[PDB]
């Protein structure tokens, strides 16, 4: 996965 | 007065390498592409940075879509293996050639597939790792790729110069050679 | 024809430290799924979504303190792994027949309320109050009155049942619970309801009311160490029989 | 500065496979899902035309063209993804506004920086070995005549050129070589034409 | 967050009213939503241009002016509820729905023959616990809330008799003071001066 911003 | 442009957001997956590409193309030329695995904006010319932006995470989220549907595509097909397309190989300088004035010698490798080389420069038949650059896998108009790769050098008429590229479509690696004439 | 996601618990009360698990039942061929946290400002904060079994997108609260899972052979799950009291709010989880192209449908969400402790949940008390001969002579109509009280938190479901079935049509009831003392954060909710029918319906001594309001508290394995009674996920009822006079 | 929209990815769904080649060899095989979302501006954003483009290994199999409104099926190994595409109403609109909400979009911001990019061409010229050499480089955009005249008529046979190179980086660079024979006194004379001259650059070479 | 107005709406039964949603930039799409009283959101639209209709709702999404309507015509009591936009950022690498604030929309009952009234009710267990209903007064009227502590106020609401085509508001009061009665229970509102108040 990615860590996305917020 | 017209304004005739065509911008191209191009991406792939590709196994086995597990690699995957993200890039935007203006008229033929990269505006960017996405560092896949540090999720950031790489463009083309420092200058582009200042005029847009891009958020990276969006092409990671492509790649793992891209990533899914190339398993749906491999269970669908199940075509006898048989064709690579070997590239073409040109190298030629960026500006006239003058002897004692720094230039830069470009290897552009045309119209192969699968989008994965091996490029070697060698400066009088060893390898040169220093002050060479390369780009990402271009898009062509039709199902190839394209790239660049380039050596900074100068100018001598004692130095000969060969770029050596490796594909699976070739059944050896071709070196096309380069040096000076006046 | 149109999608449903389904959610359990539709209510949760825990306390803090205490982990909150939320399921979620995407529609069957969904391969997308997102779960937000809305809280009573009306504001949606994404938390993570999937495509299939993969997670593809979640933000830092989620990876370091959520727990999600959408396996093949099992539902949908979000898990709070150490609740606090900021994480009380509506947890909803979408799913949609593709990555970004269709529409988000979303299911009822599980309200989630992260308690200090658990020392003052309360179930409640519940009474009918039957129709007046005032209004029976009045208007040929009769009305039946609904007390839900000194339950804690407003976790409740009432409803209204005649002869043994629900219903719905001449129901109507309060939006939102009143405090039975405003002065107290924790303080006990009180909810009132209406049921309202004919004079001759009422006046049948065949045709038996039930208010019903299922409350949910405590499970078996959350732990109790008090003298009353558990306030555990329970349905308390309040009954009337048809009169005539 | 301004953010770029993007083509966000749909998902394909499997269950269904083609009679059998392609995609490498038996003793090193590969896969590669290859898609091209191209943004048409035939005269700025006045008219533009949305064309996404599916490629599996070497072959083209799926399009969606904005002229058509839905998928369409290029080869067979693209027709499950058109049907199950163009089974989802939304998915369609969401398709055919990415002419505004992708392309034009994106248009606005490149039109500042990309679009009224100019790099002004170097012109030199050399003989060889006859042949006149005319070296146009460092050049954009691509829009450029390269014309040979000889004693100020306009040479139309024996050009040899190596047509518009693209450099990679932003730059074109060409080689326009004339085969003539000499007699003294001529004056030969390269002639280039480039949006970034407001006058025609003029190279001359006398025999 | 996305900008949505009005706030709150309070609309007569059988008018109509319209909602929108500013966007400050490029939206893939638009849903609309209608969150009722249970909490569960009710797909309403989905835009990603031009102009849907559904039943008495309508929508539209232009997404160069970046912006999005939601309209209500001929309103019912179901229409209540708070009601959402919601998008895709085309510029955000998050694939996630952008909310709006909400409008929180009340459908004003029309009461064709209100017949105020103030009754008291027995409970069922036992005669001496006892409620009082104020029913039949026209959607005009508000009920004020306790400011006896020891007295409880319910706020209006209305409740529809299908089978009958009936509507009608009532509100409920109770209280454990002895001193409490139903011909003062509510008093610190207005009722209208012709209400039934029965021996
Ligand atoms: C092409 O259209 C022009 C309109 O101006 C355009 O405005 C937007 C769409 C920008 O993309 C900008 O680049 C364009 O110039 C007309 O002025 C022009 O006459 C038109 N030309 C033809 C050949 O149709
Ligand atoms: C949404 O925005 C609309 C756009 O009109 C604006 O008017 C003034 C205030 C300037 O900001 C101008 O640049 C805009 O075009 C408004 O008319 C409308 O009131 C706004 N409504 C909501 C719900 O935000
Ligand atoms: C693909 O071909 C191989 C060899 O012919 C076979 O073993 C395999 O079962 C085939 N796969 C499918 C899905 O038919
Ligand atoms: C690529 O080829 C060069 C030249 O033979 C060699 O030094 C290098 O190890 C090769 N790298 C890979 C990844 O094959």
């Amino acid at each position: 996965y990615v860590v996305v911003p917020d | 007065i017209k304004e005739e442009h065509t911008i191209i957001q191009a991406e792939f997956y590709l196994l086995p390498d597990k690699r995957g590409e993200f890039m935007f193309d203006f008229d033929g030329d990269e505006i960017f592409h996405v560092d896949i695995e540090k999720s950031e904006t790489i463009w083309r010319l420092e200058e582009f940075a200042k005029f847009a932006s891009f958020e990276a995470q969006g092409a990671l989220a492509n790649i793992a879509v891209d990533k899914a549907n190339l398993d749906v595509m491999k269970e669908r097909s199940n075509n006898t293996p048989d064709a690579n397309v070997a590239p073409e190989v040109t190298v030629l300088s960026r500006s006239p050639v003058n002897l004692g004035e720094p230039n830069i010698l470009i290897c552009f490798i045309d119209k192969f597939s699968p989008p994965v080389v091996n490029v070697t420069w060698l400066r009088n038949g060893r390898p040169v790792t220093e002050g060479v650059s390369e780009t990402v896998f271009l898009p062509r108009d039709d199902h190839l790729f394209r790239k660049f790769h380039y050596l900074t050098f100068l100018p001598s008429t004692d130095d000969f110069y060969d770029c050596e590229v490796d594909h699976w479509g070739l059944e050896e690696p071709l070196r096309k050679h380069w040096e000076f004439e006046e | 024809a149109d999608p449903k996601v389904i959610q359990t618990p539709r209510y949760l009360v825990k306390g803090q430290g205490q982990k909150a698990k939320m399921r979620c039942i995407p529609e069957k061929g969904h391969p997308v799924v997102f779960w937000y946290q809305q809280n009573k400002n009306n504001e949606f904060k994404f938390l993570i979504n999937f495509q299939n079994q993969e997670v593809l997108q979640q933000i830092d609260m989620t990876e370091k303190r959520f727990s999600a899972e959408c396996p093949s052979n099992s539902p949908c799950s979000l898990e709070i792994q150490s609740s606090e009291a900021g994480d009380s709010a509506l947890y909803l989880c979408a799913s949609s027949l593709n990555w970004s192209q269709d529409t988000q449908y979303f299911g009822p969400g599980t309200r989630l309320l992260v308690l200090e402790d658990l020392k003052n949940v309360f179930p409640p008390e519940v009474a009918v109050f039957e129709p007046s001969e005032a209004e029976i002579s009045h208007t040929q109509k009769a009305t039946l009155v609904c007390l839900a009280t000194g339950f804690y938190p407003d976790h409740v479901e009432l409803s209204w049942w005649v002869n043994g079935k629900e219903v719905h049509s001449g129901v109507c009831t309060d939006p939102q619970p009143l405090k039975e003392q405003p002065a107290l954060n924790d303080s006990r909710y009180a909810l009132s309801s209406r049921l309202r029918v004919s004079a001759t319906f009422w006046q049948n001594p065949r045709n038996h009311f039930r208010c019903q309001v299922q409350f949910y508290g405590l499970s078996e394995n959350d732990e109790w160490t008090q003298d009353r009674a558990k306030p555990v996920t329970q349905i308390v009822s309040a009954e009337a029989w048809g009169r005539a006079d | 500065a301004d953010s770029l929209s993007f083509f966000s990815s749909s998902i394909k769904r499997g269950g269904g496979s083609l009679v059998p080649g392609s995609g490498g060899g038996g003793s090193r095989p590969w896969f590669l899902e290859y898609c091209k979302s191209e943004c048409h501006f035939y005269n700025g954003t006045q008219r533009v035309r949305l064309l996404v483009r599916y490629f599996y290994n070497l072959e083209e199999n799926l399009r969606f063209d904005s002229d058509v409104g839905e998928f369409r099926a290029v080869t067979e190994l693209g027709r499950p993804d058109a049907e199950n595409w163009n089974s989802q109403p939304e998915f369609l609109e969401q398709k055919r506004a990415e002419v505004d909400t992708v392309c034009r979009h994106n248009y606005e911001i490149f039109d500042n920086f990309l679009v009224p990019r100019r790099v002004e061409p170097t012109v030199t010229v050399y003989p060889t070995k006859n042949l006149l050499v005319c070296s146009v480089s460092d050049f954009y955009p691509g829009n450029i005549e390269v014309r040979w005249f000889r004693n100020g008529k306009e040479e139309k046979t024996g050009i040899v050129s190596t047509g518009l190179v693209r450099n990679g980086d932003w730059t074109f660079q060409t080689l326009v070589m004339l085969e003539t024979v000499p007699q003294s006194g001529e004056v030969y004379t390269c002639q280039v034409e480039h949006p970034s001259l407001t006058d025609p650059v003029t190279v001359e070479w006398k025999a | 967050q996305v900008e949505q107005s009005p706030s709150a709406l309070s609309l007569h039964e059988g008018t109509g009213s319209a909602l929108r949603c500013n966007f400050t930039t490029t939206m893939r799409a638009v849903q609309w939503f209608q969150q009722n009283s249970r909490g569960s959101l009710i797909n309403l639209f989905y835009l990603a241009s031009g102009t849907k209709e559904n039943g008495r709702l309508k929508s539209t999404f232009n997404s160069k002016e970046s912006y999005s309507t939601l309209h209500i015509r001929d309103a019912q009591l179901e229409d209540s509820g708070t009601y959402f936009c919601a998008a895709l950022r085309a510029t955000g690498g998050n694939n996630k729905l952008t909310f709006g604030q909400g409008t929180v929309l009340s459908v004003i009952p029309d009461i064709q023959n209100p017949d105020p009234a103030v009754y008291q009710l027995r409970d069922s267990k036992s005669s001496d616990k006892s409620v009082c209903l104020f029913t039949d007064f026209d959607s005009q009227t508000n009920v004020s809330q306790s400011k006896d502590s020891d007295v409880y106020i319910t706020d209006k609401c209305v409740l529809d008799m299908r089978s009958m085509d009936f509507k009608s508001n009532s509100a409920v009061a109770w209280s454990n003071k002895s001193d409490f009665a139903c011909a003062n229970a509510f008093n610190n509102s207005i009722i209208p001066e012709d209400t039934f108040f029965p021996s």
